[PDB]
Parts: C-alpha cells; sequence; structure tokens
RNA sequence: GCGAGAGCUAACUUCCGUAGCCGAGAGGGAAACAACCCAGACCAUCAGCUAAGGUCCCUAAAUGAUCGCUCAGUGGUUAA
RNA sequence: GAUGUCGGCUCGUCGCAUCCUGGGGCUGAAGAAGGUCCCAAGGGUUGGGCUGUUCGCCCAUUAAAGCGGCACGCGAGCUG
RNA sequence: ACCGCUGAAAGCAUCUAAGCGGGAAGCCAGCCCCAAGAUGAGUUCUCCCACUGUUUAUCAGGUAAGACUCCCGGAAGACC
C-alpha cells in the first residue's frame, strides 16, 4: 500500500542525538490522483498518481485529454501504486512518521558494458605470473564434450546498471513537511536528480 | 464380526441415501457414511449388513458400524477424557474457552478448543476434554497431551488418568 | 479410402472393420477406393451398402 | 480422382468433462479435432471441427493418480525441471491439464500445432461462445 | 541360437564346431536400431488376401466378445 | 590425413552413499555433551608451512572445514 | 522421516485397509528483478477521424492525432 513519488536530492551528514547518521534527501513534491482503478473498472486494485509538472504547451493532445478528465494539470510523469486509496491529492504528511521503516526503489546508475570483474565479482588472472593476454578474462565457459554447450544464464560480460534496485526498511529519519522534503537513512540508489518511490516497506520483521 | 444396535428411544437416525444422519437430545450431528451397504432401523434395534463377503467388504462392515455406534453413544452418553499434569508445578485453566496450559516452558502454551467440543477443568492439575463427537475429542485430546508427551524418565508430562507409565530410570 | 469408409460406417454406428466384413459376407465385392467415394459424395447410397452389411452380418 | 473437398461449415461443440476420465475425454475430443469422423476426410486440411470443453474443473482422475501424476516443465535453466501434481495443476489452473493432455494426442508438425487453436478450454458450465452456438456433442464410444 | 575350450558359467571378449542371417539384402515389424521376428524387390496400377506384428489418439485396423487376476502404475528394467 | 596428458589458476554445475545446518527413531539417552540409524541436497564448506604434486602430514581456526561426476570438467581460457 | 485421532478385517490389540490432525534449512506461495514474440499476442485512460483520386488506374495520394529527420547536450551508451 503505502507510496509516493519524488527526486533523488543528495547525500549529506546530519546528527541525531549523538550520532554521524548519513542521510540521503528525498523530495515528494505533492503529487496528483490522475486514475484511480478498481476491480469493476480494471480488474486490478490500484492507483496512478504523478511527480514533476510539465507546461500545457510541450505536451500531447492524448495525455492532455488524460491529465484533464480529473483536472489536474500535466506531469511530467506517471506511475502506479497497488493497493491504495486516498482522498484529495497525495503529498509525504499523512503518509510517512518520522522513523518508519521504508522500502525505497529508484533505477540504478549504470555503467556501460562492464567486466567480469566489475560486473559480476570474478577472481581474476595473476597479473605476472607468465598469464599471456589473459588479466582480465573469466577464464573457462564449460567442461567439455558433455554437455557440449554454454550454460544458460552464465554471468559474463554485460550491460551494468540502469536496473531497477529496491532497497529494504529504511527509516524516516526526517520529515520537512510542506517542503516537501525527506530526509532518509543512508543510500538510495540511482544518480543525484534522480527519480524515486519511496514505498512502505514491504515486509514486517 | 458385529452387528447388534442398540438404539435409545429418544433417537432419529434418518438413514437416508448413504448419508445416514442423527439428531439426539445432546445435539445433533451430521455422520458421513458407507452408502454401497446399506443400514436401517427395524423397530425398536436397528441394523447394518452387508453384500459380498470376499474380505475388503468385511472392513467397511465393522469399520461403518462401530461407527454409527460412536454416533448413538455420543448424543445419548456424550463423551469426556480425563487428563492429569504430572511434574514439578504445571497447572491449567480457562480463558472464556481457551486451555491455559502453563507446563515448565519458558512460553506458556495455550489451546483452542474447535466447534463441538469444550474444555472444562477441576482442580487445575486436571483437564477434561468433552464434547458430542468421540473421533473429534480423541483428535483434540490427542493434542493436548501432544504438547508435552510423558518423559521416559520421571515420568512427567500429560496422561489420561488410570494410564500406566514405564519408567527407564538413569543413573 | 479406409479411414474415410470408417467414417462413414461409424457415422451410422457401424465399425469399418465390422461394415466391410458384412460387404465380405453379402458378398458385395466393392473395391474399397469405391467405398470411399460412395461414402463421402454419396450419402444414401452408403446407407444402403451399410443396411445390407450389418443384415448379413446377424 | 479421388475426391479433394472445400472447407465450409467450421462446426462447433460442447464436451462436459464433468466425471469423465482424462485420457478418454482426451482421445474423444483429440479425435474430433483432428477431422476423423468426416468422411471427407482430410489429410493435409484441418477439416475438424471446434471444441468448447466446460467443467475441466470437475474432471475425473482415476486415483491414487493426482498424488501421483507429475508433470514436468524443463526451462532451460540447471534445476529447471519443475514439477506439479495433478491436483496441484488441477486447483492452480485446470484447463492446461486438459490442454496438456489432448495435445499429446494431435501431430506435432506445423499443422498440430496450428490445430491446437481449434480448442478452446473452460471451467464450471460457462462459455463466451454461445455467438458460435456449439452443438453439445456427448460421451460414448459409438 | 545350440554345442564345448581359455575367462570370472564377465564382455559389442577370444578360439573351434554347427544352423541361419548381414557381408553382397531393399520391403513390412521390433519407437529409433547390419545381425532379431515376417520376407527374397523384372517394370506399371489411386486394385484384392495374408505373414511377423498390430487395432483408445499420435498411427492403418475390435475403446471386441465371455471366464478370470493384479490396485502395485506393477505393466514400464535385479537378487539373497 | 592428430580426440594435446598430471598439477595449479579461472570458471562453474550436477549426484546423495550428507562434513555442517534443519527434522525424527533408537540409545548402554538423567543434564550437558554424545553414539547410531531414518527424512533431508536450500545455502554453506577457512587461511597457511613442506612437496609439481593430486594425496597426505603438520601450524591456527571452524557449524562444518563432505564424497564424487561432468573427456580422472575446464590449454581455439592462462600457466608450464 | 516421524508422531497420533477415529478404526474394521483378526469380538482383543492396531496411525490404515475407507477417512482425519500434526510434521523439516526441503516443494508450492510469500521477497527482489525480467515478463503479452503469453502468434493463446491480454486490459485501461486519452486522442485523430469517416478525406481525395474517369475500376481507360479495386489501390495508391494528400493530411489529422502523432512521429521521425536534423542541431544542442546528459548523472543513458562502443554503434544503435
Ligand atoms: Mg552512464
Ligand atoms: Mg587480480
Ligand atoms: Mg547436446
Ligand atoms: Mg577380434
Ligand atoms: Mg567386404
Ligand atoms: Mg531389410
Ligand atoms: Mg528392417
Ligand atoms: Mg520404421
Ligand atoms: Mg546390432
Ligand atoms: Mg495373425
Ligand atoms: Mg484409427
Ligand atoms: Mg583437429
Ligand atoms: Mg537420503
Ligand atoms: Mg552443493
Ligand atoms: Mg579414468
Ligand atoms: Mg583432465
Ligand atoms: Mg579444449
Ligand atoms: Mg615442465
Ligand atoms: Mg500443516
Amino acid at each position: 500500500m503505502k507510496g509516493i513519488l519524488g527526486t533523488k536530492i543528495g547525500m549529506t551528514q546530519i546528527w541525531k542525538n549523538d550520532r554521524a547518521i548519513p542521510v540521503t534527501v528525498v523530495l515528494a513534491g505533492p503529487c496528483p490522483i490522475v486514475q484511480r482503478k478498481t476491480a469493476q473498472t480494471d480488474g486490478y486494485e490500484a492507483v496512478q498518481i504523478g511527480y514533476a509538472p510539465k507546461a500545457e504547451r510541450k505536451v500531447n493532445k492524448p495525455m492532455q485529454g488524460h491529465f484533464a478528465k480529473a483536472g489536474v494539470a500535466p506531469t511530467r510523469i506517471l506511475r502506479e501504486f497497488r493497493g491504495f486509496a486516498p482522498d484529495g491529492d497525495s503529498v509525504n504528511v499523512d503518509i510517512f512518521a518520522e522513523g518508519e521503516k521504508i522500502d525505497a526503489t529508484g533505477t540504478s546508475k549504470g555503467k556501460g558494458t562492464q567486466g567480469v570483474m566489475k560486473r559480476w565479482n570474478f577472481a581474476g588472472g595473476p597479473a605476472s605470473h607468465g598469464s599471456k593476454k589473459w588479466h582480465r578474462r573469466p577464464g573457462s565457459i564449460g567442461q567439455r564434450k558433455t554437455p557440449g554447450r554454454v550454460y544458460k544464464g552464465k554471468r559474463m560480460a554485460g550491460h551494468m546498471g540502469m536496473e531497477r534496485v529496491t532497497v529494504q526498511n529504511l527509516e524516516v529519519v526526517e520529515i520537512r513537511a510542506g517542503e516537501n522534503l525527506i530526509l532518509v537513512k543512508g543510500a538510495i540508489p540511482g544518480a543525484n536528480g534522480g527519480l524515486v518511490v519511496l514505498r512502505s516497506a514491504a515486509k514486517a520483521s | 464380526g458385529k452387528q447388534p444396535i442398540a438404539v435409545p428411544s429418544g433417537v432419529t437416525v434418518n438413514a437416508q441415501d448413504g448419508v445416514f444422519k442423527v439428531k439426539g437430545p445432546k445435539g445433533e450431528l451430521t455422520v458421513p457414511y458407507n452408502t454401497e451397504l446399506t443400514v436401517r432401523q427395524d423397530g425398536d434395534q436397528l441394523l447394518v449388513e452387508r453384500p459380498s463377503d470376499a474380505q475388503k467388504h468385511r472392513a467397511l462392515h465393522g469399520l461403518t458400524r462401530t461407527l454409527v455406534a460412536n454416533a448413538v453413544k455420543g448424543v445419548s452418553d456424550g463423551y469426556t477424557i480425563n487428563l492429569e499434569l504430572r511434574g514439578v508445578g504445571f497447572r491449567a485453566k480457562l480463558t472464556g474457552k481457551a486451555l491455559e496450559m502453563n507446563i515448565g516452558y519458558s512460553h506458556p502454551v495455550i489451546i483452542e478448543p474447535p466447534a463441538g467440543v469444550t474444555f472444562a477443568v477441576p482442580e487445575p492439575t486436571r483437564i477434561d476434554v468433552s464434547g458430542i463427537d468421540k473421533q473429534l475429542v480423541g483428535q483434540v485430546a490427542a493434542n493436548v497431551r501432544k504438547v508435552r508427551k510423558p518423559d521416559a524418565y520421571h515420568g512427567k508430562g500429560v496422561r489420561f488418568v488410570g494410564e500406566q507409565i514405564a519408567l527407564k530410570a538413569g543413573k | 479410402w479406409i479411414q474415410r469408409i470408417n467414417a462413414g460406417a461409424r457415422l451410422h454406428g457401424m465399425n469399418y472393420s465390422t461394415f466391410i466384413n458384412g460387404l465380405k459376407r453379402a458378398n458385395i465385392d466393392l473395391n474399397r477406393k469405391v467405398l470411399a467415394d460412395i461414402a463421402a459424395r454419396e450419402p444414401e447410397a452408403f446407407k444402403a451398402l451399410v443396411d445390407a452389411s450389418r443384415n448379413a452380418r446377424q | 480422382k479421388t475426391y479433394i473437398p472445400k472447407n465450409d461449415e467450421q462446426n462447433w461443440v460442447v464436451v462436459d468433462a464433468s466425471g469423465v476420465p482424462l485420457g478418454r475425454l482426451a482421445t474423444l475430443i483429440a479425435s474430433r479435432i483432428r477431422g476423423k469422423h468426416r468422411p471427407d476426410f482430410t489429410p493435409n486440411m484441418i477439416q475438424g471441427d471446434f471444441v468448447v470443453v466446460i467443467n475441466a474443473a470437475q474432471v475425473a482422475l482415476t486415483g491414487k493418480k493426482l498424488d501421483d501424476k507429475v508433470y514436468t516443465r524443463y526451462t532451460g535453466y540447471q534445476g529447471g525441471l519443475k514439477t506439479e501434481t495433478a491436483r496441484e495443476a488441477l486447483s492452480k489452473h485446470p484447463e492446461r491439464v486438459i490442454e496438456h493432455a489432448v495435445f499429446g494426442m494431435l501431430p506435432k508438425g506445423r499443422q498440430g500445432r496450428a490445430m491446437h487453436t481449434r480448442l478452446k478450454v473452460y471451467a464450471g458450465e460457462t462459455h463466451p461462445h454461445s455467438a458460435q452456438k456449439p452443438q453439445v456433442l456427448k460421451t460414448q464410444p459409438l
């Protein structure tokens, strides 16, 4: 259930009581209702809301029609949250209390096509023990005549990053409400000026 | 082998179909019974015969009888099992209906009585499991006892009153 | 040809084997290629040949 | 010479699978699909009828099978060869048992694959093809 | 396959004997399969009966008939 | 008219006759700690000294420091 | 694996032969990620509309919504 959208603004150092907590600043500027989907309508249980605003000019016709169906003014970005409900339109006050654990999802910083190292944490090769042209290469792909193939999904060089990453149980240090600023304990994946979604934890404990 | 069926004067085992159902005074029942052998009342008594007589027929015979039997003796007499707690201070009570077992375990074990059955206490170091079914009460007392089977050293645990327990004895 | 006849037979209540056998019994010495032809392009004819085979069978 | 026909018709039915062994209904339907009951039968044409199965939920499987009957779906991936009891697949998604059965009983070339489509699989007593006016087929050996 | 020897009453083992087969043999069967079971292909046919082997669907042909057995999926791989 | 061989290194993944971990029966099982057997393959299985070594011995740890298959896995991957 | 409830064959006893409860780091579900090329191609909101061309020319053309092209860049990326 619980959820809302906002930007990755920055990592910084701040104190509660006596400890250096490291906090990443999210913003969650108000999100508007746009689409309210129920079973008898669209089968499944959800709500689509929106983040960064956009001027009527740079906007499609259809997307205009959409955003006009519930008088809303266009958001550069849309998204869904399963099993929500609210009433009115959606900020972080009413949604998080300070200290509540939360699951924060972003896109990563991606890295391009990456080595067996960087990608998957491969071993390597004896950087000086006679080792011709084998310094960074993963060695063997299989066995031999049996099976005679290479396994499905065998890790090897590949585009690393730009994945969708979720990190679990993060703590709402601080709510600068009506400045729609959120302070969160620790890391949050994907680069500064990021797009992240703070949803309640998946779990319990 | 077995046949004779002794019904009291306030019974009603409506022997329709295979679902040969009962409604005694101590609360009615519904009892799932074998069709392909058939059974009904013949006046003041009652009877369960069987068709062919290879061997597999000879099972659901004495089976089904002893089952309807269980029904009769249940809607008339009812049922009950005496249980006792033996051991260094073991105790139980009643949360409305739930069984408050306190059996030398760091954190208490309480049990919840399903429908049809009810719980009972006298002096707390004893539990009386009573209900209308005879299966179900067995199928409950089973659990309660299974909270701690009487160990093979001091015999400390849960048991059926008279029940002898043999005692290995250690060092 | 065979599967078409089997069909035919069965379309009423006959087996292929039984139809063809009662069409050996009443000695109706038809090629089976023809029998297919009758069966799929000529209805009531197949009907009769059936009634025949069955008659001669019992 | 011999008479090669032309595929008009498109003929529809309702097999009620309630309380029938799998293999049996399996070949009944497999056959109606393949076409073999058409005296104008033709081997490079998919003459066969359209089959609507209701109550694939309530099929009969002879014991103890549904606690013995394995279904093995290999995935390419090591530790793939996953399993499934017949009751599992039945409570999960029963039309995929009936589908699975009928599909072993139809040719494995371009044709057969394409024929699969002539199968419409459900559960309970409901279908959305009332527009196709299906002729209520039965359960016999004829 | 049947006879024996060397072997470990091992071998798709080897060395004799003996029948058939492949070699130099297509055709049907045994899923697939020189050797096995049926059988020796002069051409043509959109013609009929059979063999071994089969007849729920794939796949031609009885989801055959009557007296039975096993309930173990035995069938669909072994022993004290 | 070529199927490159030990050992290391890289990379893996399977078997269960299970080293650990999880569940149970027996106990010559009081407790603690164990013996032994049944179920169990999800994950895990340390760093060094000597020797080309696998192996094995020792140092110091460990819940454990399992056994084997993948052409005694892996040279168009490296060593040599 | 194992532990039991009701319980006949076998008047007794029996966890089993009909049925029922409990039972693991294992199976399925739950967690993170991909996912309708799921050709069985799903669902929903919104938008443009019903244009023109002697079929001597039974299909093209100009356009709407919208999109590319090209420039400038990027915490996206070898090219795309
Ligand atoms: Mg980048
Ligand atoms: Mg290195
Ligand atoms: Mg291969
Ligand atoms: Mg030789
Ligand atoms: Mg030669
Ligand atoms: Mg030959
Ligand atoms: Mg041959
Ligand atoms: Mg062949
Ligand atoms: Mg051979
Ligand atoms: Mg014969
Ligand atoms: Mg046939
Ligand atoms: Mg070579
Ligand atoms: Mg085992
Ligand atoms: Mg392992
Ligand atoms: Mg070797
Ligand atoms: Mg090697
Ligand atoms: Mg190689
Ligand atoms: Mg050397
Ligand atoms: Mg359970």
